[PDB]
This record gives C-alpha cells, sequence and structure tokens, in this order.
C-alpha cells in the first residue's frame, strides 16, 4: 500500500557472484587508550 | 506525461526524461499509484523541491515482478547484462 516495507532485506549470498559481491567476514577491534589503569598488554621482562 | 503514460517505448530504449530547470516534486504521485518495489539507493525523498542539478538520466522501464533482484547498484543479471547496467555508485530511485 503506502511506502511501508519490512525493514530487513535478506542478502543473496550466492557462490556464483563476483568477487565484489562475495560475502566478507569483518571483525573490528575497538579500544580506548584513555584510562590510567590498564588490564591487558603483551608480556615483557620486569625489572627491580 | 512520463510517469502516467499508457504506452512507453521499448524497455531497453529508455525515454530521455530530462528533469531540469523545474521542481522535481514527483512525491505526490506516490499517492496516485501504489508504488511497490520501491528502492531508492542514494536518496529517498518523500518530498523533493529544493536542489537544482544538471543531469538526471531518468529512465522508463516495463518489467516483471520477480526480477527486481537484478535492479541494484553494481548488480549483474539479465537487466544489467542485457538491458541496462546499474553503476556501482548508482544513487537513484527505482520505482516499480
Amino acid at each position: 500500500g503506502p511506502n511501508c516495507y519490512f525493514p530487513l532485506q535478506s542478502y543473496g549470498f550466492r557462490p556464483t557472484y563476483g568477487v565484489g559481491h562475495q560475502p566478507y567476514r569483518v571483525v573490528v577491534l575497538s579500544f580506548e587508550l584513555l584510562h590510567a589503569p590498564a588490564t591487558v598488554c603483551g608480556p615483557k621482562k620486569s625489572t627491580n | 506525461e512520463v510517469f502516467n503514460a499508457t504506452r512507453f517505448a521499448s524497455v531497453y530504449a529508455w525515454n530521455r526524461t530530462r528533469i531540469s530547470n523545474c521542481v522535481a516534486d514527483y512525491s505526490v504521485l506516490y499517492n496516485f499509484a501504489p508504488f511497490f518495489a520501491f528502492k531508492c539507493y542514494g536518496v529517498s525523498p518523500t518530498k523533493l523541491n529544493d536542489l537544482c542539478f544538471t543531469n538526471v538520466y531518468a529512465d522508463s522501464f516495463v518489467i516483471k515482478g520477480n526480477e527486481v533482484s537484478q535492479i541494484a547498484p553494481g548488480q549483474t543479471g539479465n537487466i544489467a547484462d542485457y538491458n541496462y547496467k546499474l553503476p556501482d555508485d548508482f544513487t537513484g530511485c527505482v520505482i516499480a
């Protein structure tokens, strides 16, 4: 009727599509280097 | 005259609907006909009256229903490879 539509459109992840249309898996790492107390970094030798 | 014509030309031979030097207020026509398959990829105006632009390259088509999946920016298929290819940066309204 009106412009109403379901606001979720399925992606046709076909294997025959081109490389620019082949689905990509994305992982994003977000961190804030602001707070003075830290909890995680790589290992380094300590000193007195 | 373009939006409500009884007969168009060939679907591959789109009509030069040059929308220039006027107010492209075609949003009222949304109420004239039940626009289904509504896919505005770059701009989605429910009203359109301000900006002036040089080129519009508007097109007129007559197609089926279960074929709009090939109507998308940078898409491949029967329409793109045989009738009309939509650019990767296709910013326009496909109104079927």
